RNA sequence: AGCGGAGAGGUA
DNA sequence: GGGTATTCGCCGTGTACCTCTCCTAGCCC
């Protein structure tokens, strides 16, 4: 089985898994630390936030390859967005400076 | 099912400029566009007879006469009729823009601005003109935009404006 | 390639009156061999009814068609249920399945030669060298004969060597 | 706090007020930017 | 999985769905039949079947198997099949643990085997409207409702591909013309909702079942196959 | 629920920082985090599709189901905005 | 069912109505050229959703984006 | 790939030099020599283009933009 | 904190999208840098690029009619997408990376076939079987993702081992 | 109010990918399909399968 | 999709052509499919 | 109509 | 006030994938 864009969830933004409803692969943490070994900046940033996390990202991506101009605009994931939501319902203030 | 449809097509939203003729004819023929998708031989006109302000919904087929039609429920031929009446309505409304422009007078027009772009504005006379420059009430006649539906053109400025003051 | 049976609709339902089930009788179908003269479709009717076996024979058949006499049985039957069953025989070479080509489908497997074997022997014979001759032991189903299947061959050789020059 | 006993350092990073620089590698996964390593090397040279 | 005969007797008559026993005057005052299964699915998505090995008119004792099940021979447990062996390297095809195949292993239909899926559509009731199995589908081809019926489902025995629409169910979703359109035809013009079961593996289908609650008025088909049903009770 | 219009536009978030801090949260900080006070325990009514107010669940405190849209439907366009 | 512009192109005017976006393409002396409508249901994601709005107004007629 | 870790010593700034010229070459412009990540690592490893000459097109880029 | 909190299952690792997994075979006619792609995996990878590709030639004139084409699976879909995957890497990744090879680049090439398949000089690094064993593949579809999967992803270029020498 | 059960019957062919085991524990996938002419044979003409 | 490619390389000495060794090759083999 | 928490079996 | 000597807790223990079922249901009419 594989997948180009399928649905995602609502909880964080990011694709679902298994055969059923076009799950993604889960690109995991030693896959991670195999590219990280690789150096692989460039892939590594467009990996685990572009394809997956963004949410205009992945937009900004696609119809910049159905257009034709290079132009990767990366930014936040949102489940760093979540862990900061619930780090601040903890009490606990972290701000991005 | 007579005085039903004689509630809705008597509304005064599209009947203030041309009359319920050309609406019976839009009824007529998307009944008839619903009856040839109906039929597998889709050939020939259907003629769908609906009398004034009364409403006798009866169904013919003509190839002069051949034989009867029958309606049936049509979901598809119901999106098909809904086509072909929007494309009706939009047809009999440019008609009605047109002869309102090119029956009533060809003369200086009085209106009151709506739209303004870079360089170009909309004056509000139903119908909506175009605000030539090479409220107003410039002196200026012309005919074109045929696609579309055709568009009266004024103009803000015009030596026929000063010649009619 | 296709048999097409009124009673039966598709190939895993089961029939009142025969034994085995529709793939028993389809596969027996495929196992049978039919040498046809000319022509590159037919289609064979067979008819039987009442308690007994069926065997290929028992096929109605035409001058041109020819059927080996056929020992094996396509299907048995018990009760007094007629079997009207329309056969097509279609050419090719190859195998050919049935997804890439109330009705059946089958597949086909067109090779009528099941096995061949060869082996190199040495000729005394008087000569400048050791020449040496070789048999060759071509098994079939008896559809074709041993002489135009090294005979078209040999033409397929030669066809296939027409390309150098 | 990424492997072993979050409660504990997120408590002292709680109490303690610290601040993070950023100059790892997790953390450029955790936060999103480029890796220090390789090919994102210049970036993180012609940031600072 | 396999039926076994209890009291020997005669088997004269035979069927491919059942099996008439005829017993003797020393085991029994009925004599006892055997209803065969043929085509249903199993827990794995795999096809079960029993075909009978008896003959007509052939004396047997207690014990003595009356049809073959489901990977089953005459008796004996079976698994596979047998085919010839070759221990030797053949142009790194079979390079680490890797199995070669010939064209005859394929072309005479050996490993082929059957697997029943299992799809329904299920219509539930929602607040803006209940959905319905009716067939008159907007913005659907011709050419994937040739095979639908006036009842709205596919037929039985029919050659279907992925992506094929076999039950069509609409649901409803809830200007001048909207209105004028609303009041030429039974108030069911438009605003609906295509939600059909398709296809996702091309096959037959072998069996509709067709369940219904009471209060609902029953379709013409399923009046066709509880008349089938009360038929075959009735013949049987 | 479904939206269109402001799905299209893109770069509103520059996302560019230095560090991290982590501290402790004063209950006026607390205070001036959040938008609202909640008083009942009930998420969602029985019997009916819709959000209970001052809940767990509610409009008031947190945003709207709907996309543009109020819990009672006076306002049913997108041109009101901070009304 | 005012068309209010999508703030990615500078020649851009939308209209969404059930599901139904009406993305249209005006001259710079305020006639529209095209007019087209696009189903959501139909392309079942939303990147080719934004991939076929960007196709349409590139190809016809897109001169800045502003 | 050996012709381009010869020309350049470190192979990071190879990647950063190849990923800059199939830029330049992905909008449309005439190589020095199919892909164009290929026709970059050609016109590399061929010693025909520089770092300076791609900040030199670049710049003339960026002013005729 | 745990396995299976917020920090563990979605940042550090995450769900991808632009991949897929099959098994896997054994190929000897491949070369050390190329490797095996199914069609219709090729086909659902390779989807915007064989989209923008449609787009670009003019055989579809919005992306709806171009899906339809895709799915109706002509010859010049296969022409577009084996224009297409003819100079882009993709990344084969074992399903445990405990080793540092576990990811390496191959240039694919369409086979007639469900699985992937490999070069036996790759399997001996990846300590990858042939009895059940799944790869999951990534393809990179940047410019500069492209360019560090050539350079210094590529299975040519990683000969020696990162342990010993 | 209503449900419609539908059953489908695939007859699925042996294709190149898939694993078969035999009988000692001795798993493998299929390769390739390899025609009957390029299959060694016995000096009786009998081709091996497997 | 499944068709064989045929790639012969021939070395020739010198004394006749690699194309017209083929031809002769091709005749040879002909004529001896031809007798039989 | 999409967003999920347990339990069981199986493969590498 | 101050050193051993047990002792109560705290915290952790591989990755990836594929099928299936079952989810808060209880009560006085
Ligand atoms: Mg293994």
């Amino acid at each position: 089985h594989a997948r180009s864009t399928g649905p995602y969830s609502l909880v964080t933004q990011q694709p679902l898994g298994g055969k059923a409803q076009f799950g993604g692969q889960r690109f995991g943490e030693m896959e991670v630390w195999a590219l990280e070994a690789y150096g692989a900046a460039y892939t590594l940033q467009e990996m685990l936030t572009v394809k997956s996390d963004d949410v205009q990202g992945r937009n900004q991506m696609y119809k910049n390859i159905v257009d034709g101009e290079h132009e990767m605009v990366a930014g936040m994931p949102e489940s760093f967005n979540v862990l900061v939501k619930e780090i601040r319902s903890l009490a606990i203030h972290m701000e991005l400076e | 099912m007579s005085k039903e449809l004689l509630l809705v097509v008597d509304a005064v939203a599209n009947e203030k400029g041309v009359p319920r003729e050309v609406i019976f004819d839009a009824i007529e023929a998307a009944l008839a566009s619903a009856a040839k998708k109906r039929y597998p031989d889709q050939d020939v006109l259907a003629r769908v007879t609906i009398d004034h302000k009364d409403g006798t919904y009866e169904t013919y087929r003509r190839w002069i006469e051949e034989q009867i039609e029958n309606p049936d429920f049509g979901r598809i031929a119901a999106q098909a009729a809904k086509q072909v009446i929007v494309q009706r309505v939009r047809e009999a409304e440019r008609q009605q823009v047109v002869d309102a422009w090119k029956d009533r007078v060809g003369e200086l027009i009085t209106g009151v601005v709506k739209r303004a772009e870079r360089g170009n504005i909309f004056v509000d006379l139903n119908a909506e003109a175009f605000i030539p420059k090479d409220r107003v009430r410039g002196y200026l006649a012309e005919v074109r935009s045929e696609p579309r539906g055709p568009q009266l053109f004024i103009s803000r400025a015009a030596p026929e404006f000063m010649i009619e003051l | 390639t296709e048999v097409e049976i009124d009673g039966v609709l598709h190939e895993y339902t089961t029939v009142e009156g025969l034994q085995e089930d529709v793939l028993d009788v389809l596969l027996n179908l495929k196992d049978v061999a039919i040498r046809m003269h000319s022509g590159d479709s037919a289609t064979l009717s067979l008819s039987k009814q009442g308690p007994g076996t069926v065997t290929a024979a028992d096929i109605r058949t035409d001058h041109n068609v020819e059927i080996i006499n056929g020992d094996h049985v396509i299907c048995h039957l018990t009760k007094d249920t007629a079997l009207n069953m329309r056969l097509k025989i279609e050419r090719g070479f190859g195998y050919q399945p049935a997804a890439a080509r109330g009705r059946l489908m089958l597949d086909a497997s067109f090779s009528p030669v099941r096995r061949v074997a060869y082996a190199v022997e040495a000729a005394r014979v008087e000569q400048r060298t050791d020449l040496d001759k070789l048999v060759i032991d071509i098994e079939t189903n008896g559809t074709i004969d041993a002489e135009e299947a090294v005979r078209t061959a040999a033409d397929i050789l030669s066809d296939q060597l027409s390309v150098f020059g | 706090a990424s492997f072993q006993e979050t409660t504990r350092v997120l408590t002292e990073a709680a109490v303690r007020g610290t601040r993070d620089n950023l100059r790892g590698l997790k953390e450029n996964v955790i936060v999103g930017r480029l890796i220090p390593a390789g090919t994102g090397l210049a970036y993180h040279a012609g940031r600072r | 999985v396999t039926v076994n005969a209890l009291r020997g007797g005669v088997i004269e008559q035979i069927d491919a769905a059942r099996i008439v026993v005829k017993v003797n005057e020393a085991e029994i005052a009925g004599v006892d039949i055997y209803n065969l299964i043929k085509y249903t699915r199993s827990n794995q998505n795999t096809c079960i079947n029993q075909r009978p090995l008896v003959n007509v008119g052939d004396v047997i004792a207690r014990g003595d198997v009356l049809a073959d099940g489901p990977s089953t021979d005459i008796g004996e447990l079976a698994l596979g099949q047998n085919m010839l062996i070759a221990f030797m390297p053949w142009n790194g095809y079979n390079f680490e643990d890797s199995i070669l195949l010939s064209e005859r292993v394929v072309e005479e239909d050996r490993y082929t085997t059957i697997h029943i899926e299992e799809l329904t559509c299920v219509a539930r009731d929602t607040k803006l409207g209940p959905e319905e199995i009716s067939a008159d589908i907007p913005n659907v081809s011709e050419q994937a409702l040739n095979r639908l019926d006036e009842s709205g489902v596919v037929y039985i025995g029919a050659e279907v591909r992925a992506g094929d629409i076999m039950v069509g169910k609409v649901t409803p979703k809830g200007t001048p013309e909207e209105k004028l359109l609303r009041a030429i035809f039974g108030e069911k013009a438009s605003d609906v909702k295509d939600s059909s079961l398709r296809v996702p593996m091309d096959g037959t289908v072998i069996d509709v079942q067709v369940f219904t609650r009471d209060g609902i008025e029953k379709d013409k088909r399923a009046r066709q196959i509880e008349e089938n049903e009360i038929k075959r009770v009735k013949k049987d | 629920m479904k939206d269109l219009l402001n799905l299209f536009n893109q770069q509103r978030q520059t996302l560019d920082f230095d560090a991290i801090k982590i501290a402790l949260a004063s209950p006026d900080l607390i205070r001036s985090w959040s938008y609202g006070e909640v008083k009942k325990p009930e998420t969602i009514n029985y019997r009916t599709f819709k959000p209970e107010r001052d809940g767990l669940f509610c409009a008031a405190i947190f945003g709207p189901i709907k996309d543009y849209e109020c819990l009672c439907g006076k306002y049913k366009r997108m041109k009101h905005r901070g009304v | 069912n005012e068309f209010t512009q999508i703030s990615g192109y500078v020649n851009a005017f939308g209209s969404q109505r059930g599901s139904v976006l009406t993305v249209k393409v005006e001259n710079d002396e305020g006639w529209t050229l095209v007019e087209e409508d696009f189903d959501r249901a139909d392309y079942g994601s939303d990147p080719e959703f934004v991939a076929e709005v960007s196709s349409y107004l590139k190809r016809n007629g897109g001169i800045k984006d502003l | 790939v050996e012709d381009c870790l010869e020309v350049v010593n470190n192979r990071f700034e190879l990647v950063m030099m190849a990923s800059k010229r199939a830029r330049q070459l992905a909008n449309g412009v005439q190589p020095l020599i199919d892909k164009p990540t290929v026709m970059a690592l050609r016109e590399i490893a061929a010693r025909r283009i520089d770092n300076a000459l791609i900040d030199e097109v670049e710049k003339a880029e960026r002013e005729r933009a | 904190k745990g396995k299976q909190g917020r920090f563990r299952q979605n940042l550090l690792g995450k769900r991808v999208d632009y991949s897929g997994r099959s098994v896997i075979t054994v190929g000897p006619y491949l070369k050390l840098h190329q490797c095996g792609l199914p069609k219709k995996m090729a086909l659902e990878l390779f989807k915007p690029f064989v989209f923008a590709k449609l787009q670009r030639r003019g055989l579809a004139t919005t992306i709806k009619a171009a899906k339809k084409l895709v799915e109706r699976e002509e010859a010049e879909v296969w022409d577009i997408l084996e224009e297409v995957i003819r100079e882009h890497p993709v990344l084969l990744n074992r399903a445990p990376t405990l080793h540092r090879l576990g990811i390496q680049a191959f240039e694919p090439v369409l086979i007639e076939g469900k699985a992937i398949q490999l070069h036996p000089l790759v399997c001996t690094a990846f300590n990858a079987d042939f009895d059940g064993d799944q790869m999951a593949v990534h393809v990179p579809l940047s410019l500069e993702a492209q360019l560090e999967a050539r350079a210094l992803m590529m299975s040519t270029n990683n000969i020696l081992s990162p342990a010993n020498g | 109010l209503k449900m419609v059960k539908v059953f489908l019957a695939v007859k699925r062919r042996i294709q190149p990918g898939d694993k078969m085991a035999g009988r000692h524990g001795n798993k493998g996938v299929v390769s390739n399909v390899v025609p009957v002419e390029d299959m060694p044979y016995m000096a009786t003409g009998e081709s091996v399968d497997i």
